[PDB]
This record gives C-alpha cells, structure tokens and sequence, in this order.
C-alpha cells in the first residue's frame, strides 16, 4: 500500500526529529552536546554544508537562538504529524487494511465497532501497564543520568550514547570511519525504507507462507537488537568491527538476501 | 533424480497454507494479471475459490487451523488459476511489445 | 427553427483589429495575445521580485 | 512587430515564457534597485551617512 | 502493385468552351455512367435578403422546364431508368445523372435544360414554399446538424459562410418568383459550371453535345469573370443552446482551416486520421489504435465523436464533433483536447505510418463508382482548378511524417481561439476560458 | 434526505464513516493495534506537552 | 503496363468455390460467402447467429482480439460481416499491397474461432444495443414481424436477436453453429483485385474446416398471418404480401418486372414518379404526405412479394386500400405492353448500376458463385430479363390476390384496416 | 481515470475545493474576505514562527 506507507516513513521521520528537538529543551549535558553533535551532521554536506548549519544554531556555535528556536520546533512538529497521520490514515482508507493471510478479505468484513474498538481498548491497557510500571516505579531505568548536569560548552562527557532509540542509527554512523561514510550509511539506514516496497519479489503478500523469508526476518530483527546495543558501547575491540559486520549484515538482508530469498522461494512453489 | 521434487514437496508442506485447506493458488497475492484472471474463472471454480478463503480468513480469526485429515496434500493441489494467468500475462506481453 | 439564430453585435467590445468583417483575424492574432501575454509576464516579474 | 516577435519568440512556449519572467526579473531587480536607491539618496541629500562619511573618514 | 495500378487509372480529360464552361470525364469501360454540372454556387454567395435561393432552387430544378413541364420531365428521365439528384452546400451547389452510357447525350440535353431553362412556375414555388419550411421542421432535430449549422454561425458569425444553407425562416416565407430567377441568372453561368461525367464514354462525344446545347457565347470581359468572394473573418467563440430535456448533448470544437488550396490540408488529413473516429457500434473496441476512441470506450466517454477538415475557397474549418451524457461530456472533451495537444507535441512515426495508409485507402474509396468519381472532378477543377491524380494524391501522403504533423498542428492549433457549439443537456461542460486554456502545453 | 443522522451529518458521518461502520478484516491480529495505540500515542504527548510547555 | 483480364472460377474437391477476378484497381476486397443465418437456427438457440456477426473481432487460434484489430488498422484496412436471414458474408478490404495479411484474420476468424467464454459474456450487452439502434428505423421493425407473421420456421426466425435471449447465448451454442455451417461445401472465396493464382494458394493451403451440409435447414413452411403493432408513434408502415418466388427461379424475373412497374422507389429526387403505378395510384385518393412501393423478396426455398406503405395514421386506412385496388386493375389487363417495356430498362439500369461500387460487385459475384458456382454473363442475364412476357407479369399480379396474404404494421394503427377487410 | 485532478486522494481535493469548486456567477467583491482571512491566518502564523523563535 505504496502511499500508505511512503507517508507512514515521513511520520517516521518528523518523530524521530521531533524526540531530537524536544530532548534539547531541558538543555542538560547531554541536550548540549547531543543537539552539537546532532545538528553538526549536515555539515557533511558540501558547500551548502557549514553554512546550513548556522540557520540551525542561529549563530556560530550552539547558545541561547539555538534553544529557544528548538522550543517553537517541538512545540510545532508535533501538530505536523496529527496533520500527516490524517493523511496516512486517509490513504489507507482507499484500500481497507490488510491481513496476516495476505489475501482478498472482501469475502469477509466486520464493523471496526465494537470489534476493534473493543479489542483496541484492551491493547491500549495491556500496554499502558508496562509503560506507567516504568514511568511509576523505575523513571530513570531508560533515561541517561549524565544529563542531570546542566549544559557546559567546555566539557564534553566521557561515557557519551544517545537515549536508545538512537543507538542503531548511531552505531552506524559510528562504523564507518570517514565523515561522510558515516552519514551516507546513516542517512540510508533509515532512508532505505522507501525502497522496501520495490524490494519486493515474492508471488505471496505475507511471510506467513514463506518460512525461508521468515527466518531471515528475524533474522534482520535480531542483527538490529545488536546494532543498538553496539551503539550502548565504547569504541573499541570487539566491538568495532561487530559494529561493522551488523551493519553490513542489515543493510544486505535488505537489499539482497530478501529478494534472492524471494525469487527462489516462488521457484519452489512452481511458480 | 528425484530432488527438484523432493524439494518442492517439503517447502510446499513448509509454507503450510494447506493447514489452512487453501491451494496453492488461493495465496496468490492479487496484482491486476491475477485480478483479470480471477474475472474469467468459470462461476463454480471461483464460488469454490471463495468459500475456501472465506473459510481460512475465519480460521485465523479464531486463530486454529484444519484437522490433520482435512489438509491439502503436495500432489493434490489443483492449480486451477494459472493457466488462466499465463494466458492473461501472455495476452498483456504482446499489448506492451506491439505498442513501439 | 435553428436557422432563425444569429449571434448579436460583438462589436461594442471587439478590439479594433478585428471589427471588420471582411479582413482575417488570423493576422492580428501575434499581437492580441503577445500582448495580454506581456501583461502577464510581467505581472509574474513584478511578483518574483 | 514587437509584439509579434515577442508573442513568437517569448509567451508562445510555455518553457521559454518561463525563461523570460527569470532572465526578466533579474534585470528588473538589478535596475528597480538602482532607481529607487537613487530616488531616495536624492530625496534625502547631505543626510545619509554615505554623505556625512569623508568629514571624519580620515583618508 | 500499389504504385503500378495507380497510374494505370486513365489521364483525366480537360477542355473549355470559349464562353467559361469546362468539361471533363474519365473513360472507363462500364456500360452504366454519371454526369452532371457542377456550379460554384451556393448560401455563401445570398445576402440577408435572398438566403434561401440556392435552396429553393435545388427545389425547382427537378419540377420540370419551359420546354417539358413536370410530369414530362420526369416521365421522359424515369423511362429510360436514370437517376436525376442534386444538392447545395454553402459554396459549392450540383445536379447530376446516373445513366446508361448508351444515352450520354440525351442526358447533357437535360442538365443543360434545368441549369439554363428552369421552368419555375408560379403554383409550384407557392408549392414548394410549403414543403421547405417543412424540411425544417425536420432538419431542426438532427442535433448532429443543428450543431454544425451553429458552429459556422459563430466560427464565422459576421460574414456569409455564417449562414445556415437552407436559408432563414422570414425569406423562404417571401422569395419571390423574381428573386429566384435572379439567383439563377446572376449565378448559373458557364464560366463557373463544370460538366462532369465519368463511365464508358468517349471525351469528344461528350464535349460535343455540350457545345450543342451549353452555347450562348459571350461578348463584354464582365461575362468571362469569376466574381472574388469577400473574405470571411474567424472569431473565436462560442454559442450554447441548452435544453436539459435532450437525451444526449452534442460539442463541436474548431479552430480556422487553410483553405482547398494549401499543401497543408493534407498534413491535418493525415493528422485528423490519427484521432480518426468512434462510434458505439464499432467492433474495433478497447483496441482500436486511436487513442481518443480507446479511452472513449474504456470510460464511456461518449455515443460518438468525429474528426472533420471542411475547406472552403478561403479558409475552412477543422475541429471535432462528439455526442455525450450529459454527466461525460466533460471528461470526453478534456481527453479530446489532449489528443489534439498530442497531436502537435509527441506524434510517433508509427502513430503516422498508420494515419498515412489509413487515409490512402480512404481516398481510394472517394473513387467507388461512377457517381463518387464524377463528384471528385466536379469538385476538383472548382476548386482546386484541376484533377488531382491518386498517383499524386499518394505522393503527397509518402511526403508526411512524424515531424510534418507536430508542426502544422502546432501551426494551426496550438494557443488558438477557438469556435465552440454546444447544443443539448449541456451543463456539466462550462467554460470557454478553461477551455481556451486547453489550448497549450501536453 | 437520510434516514438516520450518523450517515447525514457532514461532521457526524465522518466519526462514523471512519471509526465505526469501517471495514475492517474479520482476522486482523494484534500486530495491527499499534496504529491506534501511535495515534492515542501523539494525542497524548501533546497533552503532557502543553502542560509542560506551560512551566 | 495492364488492360483487360478474364473472371475465373475453380472449385477445389471439398466444395470450396474460388471466384477470382483482376480489375486492376488500386485496392482489393476478399470476402467468405457462406450458406448460414438465422434460418437453422432452432427455438432453442436463437439469435445465436447474430451474436457470431459481432463475435467477429474475437480471438482466434492464431490471432488476438487485439492483433487483429491493431493489425488490422495498421494497414488502413477494413473487416465487416454482413448477413440475410440465410447467408453471412465476411469480407476484408484494404490496399493491394497488404492484402497477404488481411487475410491471416479473414482466414482465423472464419475458420479458427475460440469463442473465449468470457470474452463473449463481456460483448453480449451488445447485442441489447446493436439491435436498439437498428430498429430507430421502424422500416425494419416492420420487416421482422412480417416474416414471422407469413411464416412458421426458419425465415420466420428474426435477424436480431430477440430480447429474451440476449446475455443467455453460450460458447457452446456459438461453436455448433459453426462446425455445423461453415463447412467447405456451403463456403465461397470470392475476390476482387487479385490473382486467381492467389485468392486459390489460400483457400487449399489454409483452410480446414471439413465439408458437408452440415445441417439441412428446415423447409419454409408458409403461414401467412397478420402482426398488428400498437405504438402510438404518428406514422403508420404496413407491408402486405403473398408468397413470392423463390431464387433463379424463372417466375421471379416477373416479379422483378412486376416490382418495377408498380413502381419500386424514386429515381428523382423530391419527385413524382409518375412510372409508378402503385405511388401514382395511391396519390388519386390520398390528399396528405404518404409513401408506398413495390416490395419483393427471393429466398432459395421460397420468397415474398407485396406492397409496402407509411402514410399518415388517419389516412393509412385509405393508403393500403389503394395500394390493392392499383394492385388488382394491374393484375387484369391494366398492364401497357410498353409499361412492360419500360420496367424491363429500369431493370436493366438498377442491375447495372449495382456493379459500380466494388461492394456491390463483389455481392453479385459471390451470391451466384456460391448458389451454384457459376457466373451468368452480364448479356444473359439482360437475356432473361426481356425475355418476359406481358403474361407471364399480368400473372405475377395475380398469383398475388388468389393466395394466402401475410400482413405487418407499427404505429396509431387506430384507423388502419385488418387483413379480413381487403 | 481518466485525468489524475479527480481521482487522487489528495490532488482531487484541491480541485474539489478550489478550482472546480462551483460559484454564483455573480457574487461581488464582499465574498473575497473570506480568502483574505485565509491568506491573513496562514500569514500571522508565519510571521508569528519567525517571532516566536527570538
Ligand atoms: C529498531 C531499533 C531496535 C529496537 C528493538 C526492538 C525490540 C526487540 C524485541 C523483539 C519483539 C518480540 C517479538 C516476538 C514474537 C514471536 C512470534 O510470535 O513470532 C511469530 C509470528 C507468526 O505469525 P503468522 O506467521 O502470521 O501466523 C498466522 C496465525 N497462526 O510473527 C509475528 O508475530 C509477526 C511479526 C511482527 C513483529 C515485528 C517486531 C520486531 C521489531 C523490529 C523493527 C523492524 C523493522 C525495521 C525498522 C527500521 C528502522
Ligand atoms: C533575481 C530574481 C530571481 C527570481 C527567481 C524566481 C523565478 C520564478 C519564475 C517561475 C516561472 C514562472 C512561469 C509560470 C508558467 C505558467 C504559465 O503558463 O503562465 C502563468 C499562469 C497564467 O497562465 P497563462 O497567462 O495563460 O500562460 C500561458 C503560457 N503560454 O499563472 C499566473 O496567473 C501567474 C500570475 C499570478 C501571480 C500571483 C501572485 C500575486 C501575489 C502577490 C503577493 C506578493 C508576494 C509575496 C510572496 C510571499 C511568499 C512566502
Ligand atoms: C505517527 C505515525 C504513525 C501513526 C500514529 C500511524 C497510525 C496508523 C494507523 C491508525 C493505522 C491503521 C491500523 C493499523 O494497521 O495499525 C496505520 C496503518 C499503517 N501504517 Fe501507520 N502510523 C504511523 C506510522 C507509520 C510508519 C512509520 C509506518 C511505516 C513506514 C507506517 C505504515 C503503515 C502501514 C503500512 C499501514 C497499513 C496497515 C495494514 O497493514 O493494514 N505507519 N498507521
Ligand atoms: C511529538 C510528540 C512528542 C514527543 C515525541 C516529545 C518528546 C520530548 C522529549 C524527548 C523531551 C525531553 C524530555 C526529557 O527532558 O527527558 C520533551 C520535552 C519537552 N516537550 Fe515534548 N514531546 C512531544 C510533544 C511535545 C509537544 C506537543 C509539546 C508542547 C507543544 C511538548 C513540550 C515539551 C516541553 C515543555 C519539554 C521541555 C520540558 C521537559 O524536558 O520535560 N512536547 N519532549
Ligand atoms: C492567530 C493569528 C495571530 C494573531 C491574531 C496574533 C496577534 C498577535 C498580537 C496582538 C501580538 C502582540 C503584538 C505586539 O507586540 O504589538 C502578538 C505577539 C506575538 N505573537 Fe502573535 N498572533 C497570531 C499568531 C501567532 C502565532 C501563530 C505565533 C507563533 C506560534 C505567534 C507568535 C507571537 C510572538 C512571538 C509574539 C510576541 C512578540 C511580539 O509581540 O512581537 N503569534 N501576536
Ligand atoms: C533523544 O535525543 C538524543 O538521543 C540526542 N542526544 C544524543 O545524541 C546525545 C549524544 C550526542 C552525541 C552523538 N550523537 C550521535 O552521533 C547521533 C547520531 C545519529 C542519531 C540519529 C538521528 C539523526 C538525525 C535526527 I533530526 C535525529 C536522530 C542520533 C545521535
Ligand atoms: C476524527 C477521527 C479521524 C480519524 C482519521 C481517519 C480519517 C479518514 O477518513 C476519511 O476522511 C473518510
Ligand atoms: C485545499 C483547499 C481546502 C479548502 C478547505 C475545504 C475542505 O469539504 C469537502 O468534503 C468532501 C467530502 O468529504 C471532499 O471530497 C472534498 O475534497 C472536501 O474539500
């Protein structure tokens, strides 16, 4: 569901910038030198590149312009993803949503009410318990400590990781050893999404059937879990060059062993 | 010898669609060659066609599957759409050749 | 009856090089349009500045 | 005719229609500038800064 | 072969009469033929006072002559099995005969007798009064016509071409006996007639009665004189007659032709064979080779549609005709438009190649019978000024390509007002502006 | 004119167009309830965010 | 460089009439003759042989409903069917040069045909419309009626598709009508602008398709009853007729005789025709617009001949009332052994002048060389026309109000008489 | 099918709302405020960012 999804990865997208943004406000360590390092990343590109940066900072090194410019960003991006989520849902709305058989459902319906509402319902407290759990009895479990010490410009810390939804981005970009290696990989770590749909080569929609697929599936899940916890670690031996494998493990499962699988998987179903 | 079929016989029991009483080509996913194909099936094939998914779609709602005894078997699984398919694919490669 | 209609005087708003009904419309033309076409060009140049 | 050549060789294809308004503009701009710079400088004469400038500009 | 049974077709003959009259034939073999004169007359040259002449004529020119009243007439021509009938465009009116080649002359006597002594009787006109103002009654509800009438009234709304041929509703209520007779005196004239004929006849055999009967020479340089026509003024416009009550709504679209003599009309044929035509019953369906007709089918665009090329001494005009729901037509202009600007921005070779062998063919069949050939000479010496051979015709075809037609489209299409007709439940099609703006750029 | 006002009402129909009488597959699993869960996600950040943002 | 040639005529051993003839011209016509239509057709399946008319442009053995229309146009050619209740006629037209592959689809459509289930239910709603356009001319919805109204089979059969069977016509009943009908036997080749040597390499090489009958078709069993259409519409049409001749059997020449001396059209446009008997006739006792003329059918086991109408709804009593008596005061005596005289070149003309349009050539060439695989000079045919006496015409007219009358009608039929009350 | 200004999702609504959008012939200069607004809302928010931001 080509549209569906393409929207689904700018949502994608504008959540992660808008963690980054947010993140920042508090300006702690960390939010410092996370928005220094963070932003600092278009200067990879050339020309262009030094000077976008100024825009960001507002100035020639990240102060106050910075931080008061990245409050309006959180307080708006926000809005732009209830706005482009209208779009998202609306596209799917065109085709029905799809199914674990992969297959016509139209033979089949039922009222999302009370159905999914209700089963809805239910998944939003299955989950909300955890999520308070942690948020009740362990606030701190997921959050970095070194950012109890407010910004200095001076110093930056020794034991330096984003939050955890960053690390399998950061871990690539920290597997390439050149500047611009490392955004490019970085950049199309995440990019790269929009060519799943055209990545696509077998006969059957799900993986459901396709138990070869599957398990390189988890497969893939499984090296990103590693990717993260890499990126939770030094540079150093091992680790370095796991990093590097994992990545190089992600982005060919992707882009080769899925569609080889694919193909050969049809040809054995005679098809 | 016998191992492209030795082959084929286990991925088919592998994939396991037949757990759920669907042939082969009751998975195919339907782009617009398939969707054609579909349109010319002979009314009773696809009212059998039907029945089938709407079955299997019930099943994975109830979230069970077929009695062993009542699964499809590798050898008798009736390809009954793609002929019908290669035709329509056959029919639509000429359509795009012939247009230049 | 369809022959009974004739389209009325345009001539109060023709533009002057085509109110004759004897000369082809199809010479003045280059000029008509260049021209509503130079308003709008420029307009579009006013607007980008 | 002016305006036929213009109508021929500019507003006809729409790309080049285009490609006039830019190469347009940009002369537009570099003299409206100039103009009104200068309707302004004469307006205000021996009061601008650019005017005061050599009494103290030690050159 | 093609090329060799091309100019096997026997040289068209030509003479003149030192009073204006021309004659012409093709000799064939079949014992069966078809003559007749073919006078450059017609609504395009009334005025407001006399519009309804070359009509109410084509009325009386078959009700008998000073020498053979009615009953004669017909008696006489019935008897010997030929087919007397005629017609009379804007600019262009015909009578001719379909007879055995054994009574070639007997037949040249005749149409020399209607053109020249039309008997125009007093009871009759007030007869023949009745009748037209009937055929109007009639002729009002072929929408197909009732439009194309509309589209020349406001192409050229203004001049003369803008005039329906049957003329006004007041004058075929008031001509009067003088006024028709004028018409015939001030326009019948041999300088401007063309005797044509075509069947196993043998050239001076014919020409020979004409010189008997198509005499009456003339003495002053006036009488050798073709009157030049005033030139008729294109206006980019519209005109939109609706009635929600009609079933279906007919659209005609145009911009202003070349005119008989331009190289060109044979390029826009070409062109205008691309888009070709459709028609519900058309068995061709979603893969006829025109891309108008295709989508037409595909989305039920339309009941029928029809590219047309109408030249004129002058000018002409060139466009499409289509018939919709009242809930299609706009979808079905809006691709119309489009397979024009196609037309002048992408045609393929093969687009053409087709085009071309498809109008070849097309003109072949113009020459089927004797009737439709005689028509072709007819038509040919007054306009053109002379035959134009299929060996030549198809010449000119071989010439044209890909490159020839986006520019002569570009040429005559392209950013140009165009005249619009719309007759029916029209409301869904609404803008001239928009579709002006159809004009340029895909 | 329509019979009952969930179908009419130009506001109405939609909560009812997009979050009631929807279509949905008789069999999807729990792997699609995290599209809702994402949307009650946002409208709730947003809350806790404009509160926040007040201080 | 060319001149005059010869009209050949083979006939291989299945019974496959070749009929060639080179004129020259720039463009040839090929065409299939074949002995089929609505006239085998059983209650069962009717209008089975309409729906084969527009199956024309399906798939085949050999070519695409697409390859054959693409491939067709491609070339500037052309591909019609045109059928009576008792022949199909399948011909392609196009420029010499291209004639070699017009012929592939001419060949695959009347002798390979798959009749793909579903591309036949998708053109079947055609048929709903093919036949609601025809019939905006009552002139042929009186005609169907007729026929069944003087008839209990096979011409009695309608040539469109009757409403109740439309979309219920099968793949099936579409196949069986062509093996059992387009057999070679019953099947002619004939061409115009092409070499005997040719036009006969194909019908051999080519065709298949087995010999035989086929299926004899159900003798004509004449009836002769009357069809009344209430329509409110404002004019009335009416033919009334008898059995007529039947197809080269001498007494039809008559007919033909008899048909123009009542006069059979006009030859003159907005005219009077006063060489008609009947038009002539009726104008002595009707005072509004009207109509009526000769009509006269030729059928091989059979055929019709009368008299047809269309005049005001008021006056179309009296109209039809006249169109008899001007039928009886021609069927004794009334008859100028030169009225006869004059018919005989109208005849002649009419005749001739049907020879013209390369269409109308290539019909007259087929009909005969597929009826008996032969081709009557144009000086004989002119022979047995003259060779009519006033007799064998006065007889003709009578042969008509002795038998049993068959009647149709449409339209205010308020005032229109009853066959009972002529 | 057959032009992509009504049949996209999105496409079709700025064409459904703002180009085919049918209007009184003849409404006057007093029902243009209504874009005004319009172009006045989206214009304070921009000029409103810009601000925000110092
Ligand atoms: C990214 C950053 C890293 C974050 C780490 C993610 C957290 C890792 C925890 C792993 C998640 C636990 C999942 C275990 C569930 C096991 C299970 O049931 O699998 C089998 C089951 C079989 O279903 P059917 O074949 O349809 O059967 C038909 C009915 N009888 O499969 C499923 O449940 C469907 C799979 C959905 C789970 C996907 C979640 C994994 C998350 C990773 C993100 C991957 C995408 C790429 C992101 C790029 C940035
Ligand atoms: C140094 C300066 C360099 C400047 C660089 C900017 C370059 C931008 C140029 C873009 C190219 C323009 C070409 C458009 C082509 C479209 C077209 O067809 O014509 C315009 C087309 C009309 O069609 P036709 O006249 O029939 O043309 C037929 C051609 N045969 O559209 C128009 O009507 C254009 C004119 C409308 C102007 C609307 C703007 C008015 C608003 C004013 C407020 C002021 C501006 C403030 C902007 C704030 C932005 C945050
Ligand atoms: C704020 C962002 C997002 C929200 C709140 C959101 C919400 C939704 C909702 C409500 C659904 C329907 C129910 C369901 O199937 O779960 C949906 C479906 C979907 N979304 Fe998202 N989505 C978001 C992000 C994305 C992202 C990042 C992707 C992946 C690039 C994506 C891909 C899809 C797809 C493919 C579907 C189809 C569902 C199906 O398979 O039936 N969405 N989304
Ligand atoms: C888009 C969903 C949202 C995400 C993903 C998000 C995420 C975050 C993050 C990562 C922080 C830093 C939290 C920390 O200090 O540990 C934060 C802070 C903040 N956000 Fe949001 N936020 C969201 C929406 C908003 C919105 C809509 C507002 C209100 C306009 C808002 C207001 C703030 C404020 C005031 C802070 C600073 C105070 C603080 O750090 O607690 N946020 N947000
Ligand atoms: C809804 C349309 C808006 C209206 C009617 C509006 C009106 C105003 C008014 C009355 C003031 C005081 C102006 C003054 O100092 O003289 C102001 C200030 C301000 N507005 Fe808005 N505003 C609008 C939207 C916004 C938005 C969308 C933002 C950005 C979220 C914004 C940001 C500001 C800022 C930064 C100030 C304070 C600085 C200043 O006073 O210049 N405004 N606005
Ligand atoms: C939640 O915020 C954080 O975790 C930000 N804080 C930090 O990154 C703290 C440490 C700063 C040092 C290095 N960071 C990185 O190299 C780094 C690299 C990539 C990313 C992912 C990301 C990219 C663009 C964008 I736009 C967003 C994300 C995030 C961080
Ligand atoms: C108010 C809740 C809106 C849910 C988003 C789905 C909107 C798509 O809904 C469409 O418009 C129909
Ligand atoms: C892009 C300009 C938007 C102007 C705001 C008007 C909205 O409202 C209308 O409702 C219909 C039914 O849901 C939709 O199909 C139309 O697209 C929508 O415009």
């Amino acid at each position: 569901y080509k549209e569906t999804w393409n929207t689904g990865v700018i949502l994608l997208l504008t959540l992660m910038a808008t963690a980054f943004v947010g993140y920042v406000l508090p300006w702690g360590q960390m939010s410092f030198w996370g928005a220094t390092v963070i932003t600092n990343l278009f200067s990879a590109i050339p020309y262009i590149g030094h000077t976008l940066v100024e825009w960001a900072w507002g100035g020639f090194s990240v102060d106050n312009p910075t931080l008061t410019r990245f409050f309006a960003l959180h307080f708006l991006l926000p809005f732009a993803i209830a706005g482009i989520t209208i779009i998202h849902l609306t596209f799917l709305h065109e085709s029905g949503s799809n199914n674990p058989l992969g297959i016509s459902s139209d033979s089949d319906k039922i009222p999302f009410h009370p159905y999914y509402s209700f089963k809805d319902i239910l998944g939003l407290t299955l989950m909300l318990t955890p999520f308070l759990t942690l948020a009740l009895f362990s606030p701190n479990l997921l959050g970095d400590p070194e950012n109890f010490t407010p910004a200095n410009p001076l110093v930056t810390p020794p034991h330096i990781k984003p939050e955890w939804y960053f690390l399998f981005a950061y871990a690539i970009l920290r597997s390439i050893p050149n500047k611009l290696g490392g955004v490019l990989a970085l950049a199309a770590s995440v990019l790269i999404l929009f060519l799943i749909p055209f990545l696509h080569k077998s006969k059957q929609r799900t993986m459901t059937f396709r138990p070869l697929s599957q398990t390189l599936f988890w497969l893939l899940v499984a090296n990103l879990l590693i990717l993260t916890w890499i990126g939770s670690q030094p540079v150093e031996h091992p680790f370095i060059i796991i990093g590097q494998m994992a990545s190089l493990s992600y982005f060919t499962i992707l882009l080769i062993l899925f569609p080889t699988i694919g193909t050969l998987e049809n040809k054995m179903l005679n098809y | 010898g016998r191992l492209m079929d030795r082959i084929r016989k286990w991925y088919y029991n592998a994939a396991g669609f037949n757990k759920y009483g669907l042939m082969r080509d009751d998975t195919l996913y339907e782009d617009d060659d398939v969707k054609e194909a579909l349109k010319r099936l002979p009314k009773d094939l696809y009212n059998e066609r039907m029945f089938r998914i709407k079955r299997a779609l019930d099943l994975s709602l109830k979230h069970r599957i077929l009695p062993k005894e009542q699964w499809v078997k590798y050898e008798e699984d009736k390809p009954y759409l793609e002929p019908y398919l290669k035709e329509v694919i056959r029919e639509r490669l000429e359509r795009e050749a012939w247009n230049k | 009856v369809h022959n009974d209609v004739t389209v009325p005087d345009f001539s109060a708003y023709r533009r002057e090089d085509v109110m004759d009904a004897t000369t082809s419309s199809q010479t003045s033309s280059e000029d008509r349009k260049g021209f509503s076409y130079l308003v709008t060009a420029t307009a579009c140049v006013a607007t980008a500045y | 005719a002016l305006l036929r050549q213009a109508y021929s060789a500019l507003f006809r294809r729409t790309s080049t229609f285009a490609l006039t308004v830019v190469l347009g503009a940009v002369l537009f701009e570099r003299a409206f500038d100039q103009g009104a710079d200068a309707i302004f400088e004469h307006l205000n004469e021996g009061k601008l800064w650019k005017h005061i400038k050599h009494k103290y500009e030690a050159s | 072969t093609y090329a060799q049974t091309l100019q096997n077709i026997p040289e068209t003959n030509v003479t003149t009469l030192d009073n204006g009259l021309r004659v012409a034939s093709e000799e064939s073999s079949q014992p069966t033929c078809t003559v007749g004169v073919w006078i450059g007359a017609g609504s395009r040259y009334e005025n407001e006072k006399n519009n309804g002449a070359g009509y109410f004529v084509e009325h009386l020119a078959f009700k008998g002559t000073k020498k053979r009243p009615c009953a004669a007439f017909e008696k006489e021509v019935e008897s010997m099995g030929a087919h007397f009938n005629g017609y009379t465009s804007r600019e262009q009116t015909a009578f001719y005969i379909k007879a055995l080649s054994k009574d070639m002359p007997k037949v040249v006597e005749l149409l020399a007798d209607v053109v020249q002594n039309c008997a125009l009787e007093e009871s009759q006109i007030e007869k023949e009064r009745g009748v037209i103002l009937q055929e109007l009654k009639e002729m009002d509800n072929d929408m197909t016509n009732v439009t194309f009438d509309y589209l020349h009234a406001t192409a050229f709304q203004g001049t003369a071409l803008a005039r329906t041929v049957e003329g006004t509703t007041e004058n075929i209520k008031h001509l009067t006996r003088a006024d028709l007779a004028s018409y015939i005196d001030t326009h019948f004239k041999a300088p401007r007639m063309v005797l044509a004929a075509a069947g196993g006849i043998s050239h001076k055999e014919l020409v020979d009665a004409a010189r008997q009967h198509f005499s009456g020479v003339s003495f002053t340089y006036k009488e050798d004189a073709v009157p030049i026509l005033p030139r008729c003024r294109f206006t980019g416009s519209e005109i939109r007659a609706r009635d929600d009550a009609l079933p279906v709504a007919h659209v005609a679209l145009a911009v202003e032709g070349p005119g008989w003599a331009d190289p060109d009309n044979v390029v826009l044929h070409v062109a205008n064979a691309i888009i070709g035509r459709y028609d519900r019953t058309f068995g061709g369906g979603k893969h006829l080779s025109s891309r108008l007709a295709a989508l037409a089918v595909e989305h039920k665009l339309c009941h029928s549609f029809q590219t047309f090329n109408t030249s004129y001494s002058d000018t002409g005009l060139f466009g499409f005709h289509f018939v919709a729901d009242p809930l299609s037509i706009d979808d079905m202009m809006f691709c119309a438009q489009g397979e024009w600007m196609r037309l002048c921005t992408s045609t393929t070779e093969s687009e053409v190649k087709r085009a071309k062998n498809h109008l070849r063919s097309a003109m072949v069949a113009q020459l089927d019978g004797t009737t439709p050939v005689c028509e072709t000479i007819g038509s040919h010496l007054l306009n053109y000024g002379r035959r134009i051979s299929l060996e030549e015709w198809d010449s000119r075809i071989s010439a044209v390509d890909a490159r020839m037609v986006r520019d002569v489209c570009s040429k005559y299409i392209y950013d140009k007002c165009p005249a619009l007709a719309a007759v029916g439940p029209i409301e869904q099609l609404l803008d001239y502006n928009r579709i002006r703006s159809g004009m340029y750029w895909i | 004119m329509a019979p009952n006002i969930r179908k009419s009402h130009p506001l109405l129909k939609m909560i009812n167009n997009s979050l009631i009488d929807l279509p949905a597959p008789s069999n999807i699993s729990a792997w699609w309830n995290f599209g809702s869960l994402l949307a009650v996600c946002l409208m709730t950040q947003i809350l806790t965010g404009l509160l926040l943002a007040m201080h | 460089c060319p001149g005059a040639e010869d009209l050949e005529i083979t006939k291989l051993p299945n019974g496959l009439i070749i009929a060639s003839l080179e004129n020259f011209s720039p463009a040839s016509r090929i065409g299939v003759f074949i002995k089929a239509g609505s006239r085998y057709e059983t209650t069962a399946n009717l209008g089975t042989a309409h729906l084969l008319r527009l199956a024309s442009p399906l798939t085949t053995k050999g070519a695409s409903s697409f390859r054959i229309t693409r491939g067709i146009e491609a070339v500037g050619g052309s591909l019609s069917v045109y059928s009576t209740r008792e022949k199909m006629t399948y011909c392609v037209e196009c420029l010499r040069d291209h004639v070699d592959t017009v012929m592939e689809y001419l060949l695959n459509v009347t002798t390979a045909p798959e009749f793909r289930p579903w591309e036949v239910t998708d053109l079947q709603p055609q048929l709903k419309v093919d036949k609601a356009v025809a019939f905006q001319s009552p002139q042929v919805g009186v005609l169907e009626n007729l026929h069944a109204a003087a008839y209990k089979t096979a011409l009695a059969n309608p040539l469109y598709c009757p409403d109740y069977r439309i979309g219920k016509i099968t793949s099936e009943q579409l196949h069986h009508f062509v093996q059992n009908n387009f057999t070679s036997a019953r099947m002619a080749l004939v061409g115009i602008g092409v070499k005997h040597s040719d036009l006969k390499q194909v019908a051999e090489q080519f065709l298949n398709i087995r010999s035989g009958a086929g299926t004899s078709s159900a003798k004509a069993t004449y009836w002769g009853g009357e069809i009344r259409e209430q329509n409110g519409h404002s004019l009335v049409h009416a033919a009334v007729v008898t059995e007529g001749a039947a197809v080269g059997s001498a007494e039809a020449n008559a007919f033909s005789v008899l048909q123009h001396v009542l006069g059979a059209g006009p030859l003159i446009k907005r005219g009077s025709s006063v060489t008609s008997k009947l038009y002539q006739g009726v104008a002595k006792a009707t005072t509004q617009p009207f109509d009526a003329s000769a009509f006269n059918v030729n059928y091989s086991d059979s055929g019709l001949f009368g008299f047809y109408t269309i005049s005001q709804a008021a006056h179309a009593g009296e109209v039809i009332r006249a169109a008899m008596n001007q039928l009886k005061a021609a069927a004794q005596g009334g008859v100028t052994e030169e009225d006869v005289t004059k018919a005989k070149n109208q005849l002649k003309a009419t005749y001739l002048m049907s020879v013209e349009t390369a269409q109308g050539l290539l019909n007259e060439i087929g009909s005969e060389a597929l009826l008996s695989g032969t081709h009557t000079a144009p000086s004989v045919v002119a022979q047995k026309i003259d060779s009519v006496t006033s007799a064998d015409v006065v007889n003709a007219a009578k042969k008509f109000v002795s038998g049993k009358k068959s009647m149709a009608a449409s339209g205010d039929l308020g005032s229109t008489p009853f066959l009972d009350e002529l």
